[PDB]
């Protein structure tokens, strides 16, 4: 094969006018970074671009983002003949138009507003018959160039004159939007959007070759996660994305109408779809349609599921279609759609983390002319429990405060608004905390499945527990070969067991983040919450959602408020979860931790070896420890040179982590008081210290110590007589 | 490419049931008809989603060369009123006349789910046409009703009645031997790295099920066609034979396709022959005979115990200090008799719900009835025990076992063994005579077997030549054989971050066990050990007062 | 004589919302065809019974001058089942044809009521079909769909997704200084004594 030849990929670099070759390939080809090459694509059609360096792209894919990648028609995964273009140089003149549904609503000066800062000292390397996009004004125009004077293709210097001819113009038919939806308006879902990609593209991109090998392609694609997470986005990104022929299943549509009528709009939905294939029939809210069997009465609903169940076992022709399904419940599903042959394969799309949401808020704001006071990864922070709906909602509400009153005077008399205004109207910070203050949280109550930001700097001491943990956690993900030739099979899972407030919970989030594993936090209370009849299903669909967020450590705190509530409800839930540990293969990387303050009362079961067998003892902290600790706190507060850290580590030989920073609470607590009382420069001094460390606080006490030095002796025994 | 028996694996023994019972009546219809004896109405087949039933039904009717009509049970719920009760007429009508025939419901649960379940009248309905029609075989013209479906008992109790659905066939979950067989047949077609060791797939591929194992090859597949598709053409319609030949599949690419695994049935209840043997416990030589003469004599020598006018005993319980090899005797006799092992944990009953609990109990029962000759273990008993008093289910539950336990017949090759690691809390029912009569004390092991233990569990492991197992024998008095693994365990975990830290080669030595067994611990207190003495010998009158 | 917001008394902060919400929409409904952004399209109000749910619709829709299509939950519930579906469909039509305009479901856990409670084959059908006509909206006509209930955890839960009834405003119980409202807003028309 010649270099000249690559692969279609993602784009990195979010620009228009840009391309992106591994360096390896650019130094291969001869031409550099700062160069312009041209592009030729499928269908006899070309663009130009500025080619640069990406680390992350493979030598064989080119980067390109969409706009280009559709001006060359063609889609992620197909070739491409690149080839340098030192032909081009400087423009004399360029003729831009708008297509017509892309300036519906608005009129104006699109120069001005949109081409002026887009050209701006950018130099952009343009084609004739190219479809470019502007974003600005809370919205995105296409223009496409009709005629360039240095034609076809030419560069936009400073000096290049822009001309516009007059009137927008329609749309041709072989020419898709760029409104429509693609893989560049999902964030968050980088590992599951990666899978469905590479379940969907074989099948449909190269269907030929699939016909050919005999092997079996998957058959249907189930989704699920809570509301707003994007799976219908996702669904019709991907049909897009692909190109294939998209018939859109909505169950509540089906469902509104007569009996037979729901039956026969499925047929016609697969004929339909069976007929233009490649296709993906999507059945958005598949809960609306099948339900569980039990779950149903009547006699027409479990003839629409039967009937549903058949044309998915109809995939016996084989006529290249793809049947993907979102519910926002999986239980909820009658299971013989999980059947092998029907929806098999399964998504979970969870809830976004803080650099998911990160990514969702730059998707929305993407039209808006963000003022420079605007932190959005502030945002995404303060963001626990948002999803991508959620943001999508935060940030349209912050534009509706930033609009209506900088709305002030207006004109709102005239029907429209031009793009001038717009423009120059700018979205603060104030107007997101706006928006954040009536934030109506969708999946608050959600268990969260994300790596924890907690590090090794944010634990004070127990430097003999992090490296024991590094050994059980990360060794055995990170150095399969040593385990595997040394003929032993890792321990499965750890418990913490200690006085109050030593750093268990940090300890069990703090080993997950230098690992960079997912982390899921199940406490005591969390599982004595749950609806009897529910809670086992429920423990089951943890460990579940352990298994396919692996590697994963699963974390059960606070243990002790479940062994005080046995000795009913507390009895089947760990007799189950000592059930699950067994199931968990060793080899899934699912490492489960526990905890507790109170290691007198747990049940001996989950000391067993296999489950729980690895027993640290974590204790009150040494004063070398606990210095560690209050700088730990006292990182990122202000606090006085005067003040001697190491002195209140000395006196205080019997206060736990937890006191520690309640001290330091206490001291900025009065530091706050002289701030708000007398508006002295802010800083957290000594006598603040030293008056909150007079009252004190012993939060374990002597004969407490004792029974704990005793147990960590003792607790390997309590399998036998008590 | 149709199918046939040579496309079945892990289904031996069930294959032959079903090749039995169709054989002479399909391939001898004329004979059967001269000799007025009465041949099987319906075939049930059940096990868990993707075991291979639709497969075998599909797989019998082309080896013996019958027609074939396929009732889709969801396809008939599907359609409307009359047309559902109209169609299995035809069903059979059409199956009739071109006797030989064969009838193969799949999805029955579909169509004659519970009859208290069902809802309506249409539903009833057809359930009613199903059963008259299986009566209505008083034909006999040569046909054989085959059905399928994972729901065992949710089929209403009528179809499986005499004349109806009378032989039934648990097509379960496969063993490590089954799933070495099924990946042989879906790697049929693929050219092999030499690397690739099918063995290991079978062996730590516990849940799977043929269904599972057929797209973990088409998994491992699809990954190494990816890798070496790079350039290849795809604008080109087809790939020629050249290429496919070239391409092969390694063992890497089956551990990619291992890692997206997901298992279909976990925690289904497993019955297989354990691979654990004698060699894998040190010590308990004598134990170890007397379990042979408990289960081995029984079933090998019937002769012997029906001329000496005894009959034997039916249960064992194991009881002493934690980890000293309990779970590993109940699997190791059960393995040296080649027999089927069901260990059932404490935990793993207190998990039902309060209705299953009885219901699934006698499942176990019957599962352990029918895969005889079988060894039914039933360990973690103590964590039952404590849910009964606090040392509600746990009693219905433990009723149910005694219930089951007498009521199952001796002539049955069926042996049941008890564990727990307190015998302080068993509930004396248990131990009367006709139960778990047989009290076995498995104490901590001696020094001669902390040896062969250590032996045992470094067997695999890289050992240094200077490492004396002997003197650490020696000096581990108090220990069991679930601590000695855990020192050599801990040892093995020091070797291992020696190794990634020096690159010294794997080599186990002799200072990673001396460290090792300066923080070593002793899991059972002396005091502990007096007490399991006592029981030792007072175990026995836990029946009287106490 | 006709309800406006000087009718309402303790619920000064509620009646603020529901006016930025709805406000804006209505009078810049070409503005929002030109912006792009999407507003609201269903608010439900939620409080026990007499609390002034019904009165704050109506106010809105008459202070704002919108187009009022009533759809009174128990009367399309005492039709047919033809009559039903189709009163639904009518009352979204005639709603997009007089835009601005406000859809008040007034009672509506009276038609999507909790889908475990629900039978009936007719009554899960009408729950769907006000769920289509919820997501019909989404053309983005100029179209607000207002809806009360005295019982929030009665909604079928399909209802309170994006798209459909998104925002929400807890219209409760008034304390003593809105109870001092109301009764001004009442005795306005009224003699009183001194030694009132
Ligand atoms: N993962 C996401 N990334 C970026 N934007 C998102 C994401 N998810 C949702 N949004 C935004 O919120 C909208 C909701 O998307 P939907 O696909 O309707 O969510 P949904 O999961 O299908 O909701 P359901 O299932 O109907 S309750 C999208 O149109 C986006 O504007
Ligand atoms: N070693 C430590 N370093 C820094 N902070 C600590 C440390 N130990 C305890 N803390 C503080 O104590 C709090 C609780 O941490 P945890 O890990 O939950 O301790 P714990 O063992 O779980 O005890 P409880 O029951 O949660 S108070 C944290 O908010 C910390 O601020
Ligand atoms: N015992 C087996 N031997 C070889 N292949 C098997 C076996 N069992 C299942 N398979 C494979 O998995 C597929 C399962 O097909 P089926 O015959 O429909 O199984 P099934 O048990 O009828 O599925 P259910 O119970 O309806 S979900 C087969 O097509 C085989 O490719
Ligand atoms: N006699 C033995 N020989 C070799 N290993 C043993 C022996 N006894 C115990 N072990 C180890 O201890 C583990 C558990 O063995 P078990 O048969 O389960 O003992 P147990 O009596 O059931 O005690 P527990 O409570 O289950 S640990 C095994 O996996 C071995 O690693
Ligand atoms: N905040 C209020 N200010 C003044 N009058 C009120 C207020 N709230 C309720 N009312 C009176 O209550 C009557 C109307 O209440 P409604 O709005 O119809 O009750 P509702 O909130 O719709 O509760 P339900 O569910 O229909 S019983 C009128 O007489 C109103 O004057
Ligand atoms: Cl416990
Ligand atoms: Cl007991
Ligand atoms: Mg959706
Ligand atoms: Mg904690
Ligand atoms: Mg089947
Ligand atoms: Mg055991
Ligand atoms: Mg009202």
């Amino acid at each position: 094969n010649r270099p000249n030849r690559l692969i279609v990929d993602e784009a990195i670099n979010e620009d228009n006018s840009v391309v992106s070759l591994s360096q390896p390939k650019m130094d291969e080809l001869q031409l550099f970074r700062g160069d312009t090459v041209l592009l030729k694509g499928k269908k006899r059609r070309e663009a130009v671009c500025i080619v640069l360096s990406d680390d992350t792209c493979s030598d064989e894919k080119i980067r390109m983002n969409r706009v280009v990648r559709n001006n060359l028609r063609v889609r992620l995964g197909d070739v491409i003949s690149i080839q340098p273009c030192p032909d081009v140089k400087y423009g004399k003149r360029i003729h831009v138009l708008p297509i017509d549904d892309t300036v519906e609503g608005i009129t104006g000066n699109l120069f001005e507003v949109y081409l002026k800062p887009y050209f701006l000292e950018a130099y952009r390397p343009i084609r004739k018959g190219d479809i470019f996009l502007v974003r600005g004004g809370m919205r995105a125009v296409e223009f496409k160039v009709v005629e360039t004077d240095p034609s076809p293709y030419c560069i936009v210097a400073p000096d290049t004159v822009i001309h516009c001819e007059g009137e927008p113009i329609k749309r041709e038919d072989e020419e898709e939007s760029l409104n429509e939806v693609g893989y560049d308006d999902i964030g968050g879902c980088r590992k599951q959007l990666a899978q469905i990609k590479e379940m969907v593209e074989l099948p449909l991109r190269h269907p030929a070759l699939f016909k050919a090998i005999g092997v079996k392609p998957p058959r249907g694609i189930l989704l699920y996660g809570p509301p707003g997470t994007g799976k219908t986005l996702i669904a019709r990104a991907v049909a897009n994305e692909t190109g294939a022929f998209f018939f859109l299943i909505n169950g509540p549509e089906i469902m509104s109408k007569l009996a037979g009528e729901s039956e026969s709009n499925l047929r016609k939905a697969f004929e339909e779809a069976e007929k233009n294939a490649p296709a993906i029939i999507f059945i958005d809210e598949l809960d609306a349609i099948a339900p569980k069997r039990e779950k149903t009465h009547g006699e027409v609903e479990r003839r629409i599921v039967s009937q549903l169940l058949t044309l998915m076992d109809g995939l016996k022709q084989r006529a290249h279609v793809i049947v993907m399904a979102a519910t926002n419940r999986p239980n909820s599903i009658d299971p013989a759609l999980r059947r092998f042959g029907r929806f098999d394969r399964e998504v979970d799309i969870g809830i976004p983390d803080a650099t998911g949401r990160l990514e969702i808020l730059q998707i929305h704001t993407k039209n808006m002319k963000l003022a420079d006071d605007v932190d959005l990864e502030q945002v995404a922070n303060e963001t626990h429990g948002h999803v991508g709906a959620d943001l999508a909602a935060l940030c349209s509400e912050a534009a509706l405060q930033a609009i209506r009153k900088k709305m002030d005077l207006i004109d709102l008399e005239d029907e429209t608004i031009d793009a001038e205004v717009m423009n120059s109207l700018a979205v603060t910070m104030d107007d997101f905390r706006w928006a954040l203050s009536q934030s109506n949280p969708s999946a608050l109550r959600e268990t969260v499945v994300e790596v924890p930001q907690v590090t090794w700097e944010d634990i004070g001491g127990l430097e003999d527990v992090k490296r024991e943990l590094q050994e059980l956690v990360q060794y055995p993900v990170e150095h399969p070969d040593k385990f595997l030739k040394f003929g032993m099979t890792p321990s499965k899972g750890v418990l913490f067991y200690g006085p109050p407030g030593c750093g268990k919970t940090l300890l069990a989030k703090a080993i997950a983040n230098e690992c960079q594993a997912n982390f899921i936090s199940i406490k005591g209370p969390e599982l004595l919450t749950m609806w009897f009849g529910e809670s086992e299903a429920n423990v089951r669909e943890i460990f579940d959602k352990a298994r396919q967020a692996a590697p994963c450590v699963l974390f059960f705190d606070e243990l002790d408020s479940i062994a005080k509530a046995r000795g009913g409800a507390a009895d089947r839930v760990i007799n189950q979860i000592l059930t699950e540990m067994d199931g968990m293969s060793t080899k899934k990387n699912v490492f489960i931790i526990g905890a507790t303050n109170r290691p007198d009362i747990i049940d001996p079961a989950i000391l067993r070896p296999g489950r729980l067998d690895q027993l640290i003892y974590i204790p009150l902290p040494d004063e070398k420890s606990r210095v560690a600790i209050l700088k730990a706190n006292l990182r990122k507060s202000p606090v006085a040179k005067d003040v001697d850290l190491e002195f209140l580590a000395k006196m205080t030989n019997g206060f736990s982590g937890a006191d520690l920073t309640e001290i330091c609470q206490r001291a900025c607590k009065l530091a706050i008081r002289e701030s708000i009382e007398s508006e002295i420069r802010p800083e957290i001094r000594r006598d603040h210290f030293e008056e909150a460390m007079r009252f004190a606080r012993r939060s374990v006490s002597d004969n407490d110590i004792r029974k704990y030095e005793m147990f960590a002796q003792t607790l390997q025994q309590s399998r036998g007589f008590g | 490419n149709e199918v046939g028996y040579d496309d079945i694996g892990g289904c031996r023994k069930q294959l032959a049931q079903i090749k039995e019972m169709v054989e002479l009546p399909l391939r001898h219809p004329a004979l059967f008809k001269a000799i007025g004896v009465k041949p099987p109405r319906g075939i049930l087949l059940y096990g868990p989603p993707g075991t291979g039933k639709t497969l075998i039904a599909r797989a019998v009717a082309n080896e013996t060369g019958a027609f074939f009509f396929l009732i889709n049970g969801p396809e008939i719920m599907s359609k409307l009123a009359g047309e559902s009760e109209s169609n299995l007429r035809k069903a059979f009508e059409e199956a009739e006349k071109n006797a030989p025939a064969i009838i193969f419901i799949d999805e029955l649960d579909a169509i004659a789910p519970k009859r208290e379940k069902t809802h309506g009248e249409v539903e009833r309905r057809i359930v009613s046409q199903l059963l008259t029609l299986m009566d209505g075989l008083k034909q006999r013209a040569h046909v054989i009703v085959m059905a399928a479906t994972n729901r065992p008992n949710s089929i209403d109790p009528a179809l499986r009645r005499f004349g109806r659905f009378d032989r039934e066939v648990d097509i379960g979950i496969p063993d490590a031997t089954g799933r070495l067989e099924i990946l042989q047949i879906h790697t049929k077609n693929m050219k092999l790295a030499d690397d690739v060791d099918l063995e290991q797939v079978a062996n730590e591929t516990h849940g799977h099920v043929g269904a599972d194992l057929a797209a973990l090859c088409s998994e491992a597949a699809l990954q190494a066609i990816r890798k070496k598709m790079d350039l290849i053409d795809l604008e080109d319609e087809t790939i020629d034979a050249e290429v496919m030949n070239s391409l092969a599949v390694t063992m890497d690419d089956f551990r990619w396709a291992l890692s997206q695994s997901n298992p279909s049935a976990l925690r289904e209840t497993v019955v297989e022959v354990p691979q654990v043997t004698w060699e894998d416990i040190g010590g308990l030589e004598d134990v170890k005979r007397e379990l042979q003469e408990l289960v081995q004599y029984p079933v090998e020598h019937p002769d012997k115990f029906l001329k000496f006018g005894m009959t034997p005993s039916k249960g064992v319980l194991f009881y002493g200090p934690p980890g000293c090899g309990k779970t590993l005797l109940a699997k190791a006799i059960a393995n040296e008799c080649q027999a089927n092992f069901i260990s059932i944990k404490g935990p793993e009953l207190l998990t039902m719900w309060f209705g299953e609990s009885e219901a699934n109990v006698r499942e176990i029962f019957d599962k352990a009835r029918q895969a005889a000759p079988c060894v039914l273990f039933f360990d973690e008993l103590d964590s039952i025990a404590k849910a009964r008093g606090g040392n509600g289910a746990a009693d219905r539950v433990i009723n149910q076992i005694l219930t089951e336990m007498d009521g199952m017949s001796t002539k049955k090759n069926v042996f049941i063994i008890g564990a727990t690691n307190r015998p302080d809390i068993i509930d004396p029912a248990i131990l009367r005579p006709g139960r778990l009569d047989q009290l076995i004390y498995i104490p901590l092991p001696d020094e001669k077997s902390r040896v062969a233990i250590l032996k045992a569990n470094l067997r695999k492991s890289p050992v240094a030549k200077d490492v004396d197992l002997e003197f650490l024998a020696k000096m581990t008095n108090g220990f069991s054989g679930a601590d000695l693994t855990e020192i050599c365990q801990r040892a093995c975990k020091l070797a291992i971050r020696e190794s990634i830290e020096s690159e010294i080669r794997p080599e186990i030595r002799r200072d990673h066990f001396e460290e090792a067994m300066r923080f070593a611990r002793r899991s059972v207190s002396d005091n502990d050990i007096r007490k399991y003495e006592m029981f030792a010998q007072t175990l026995q009158q836990s029946r009287g007062f106490g």
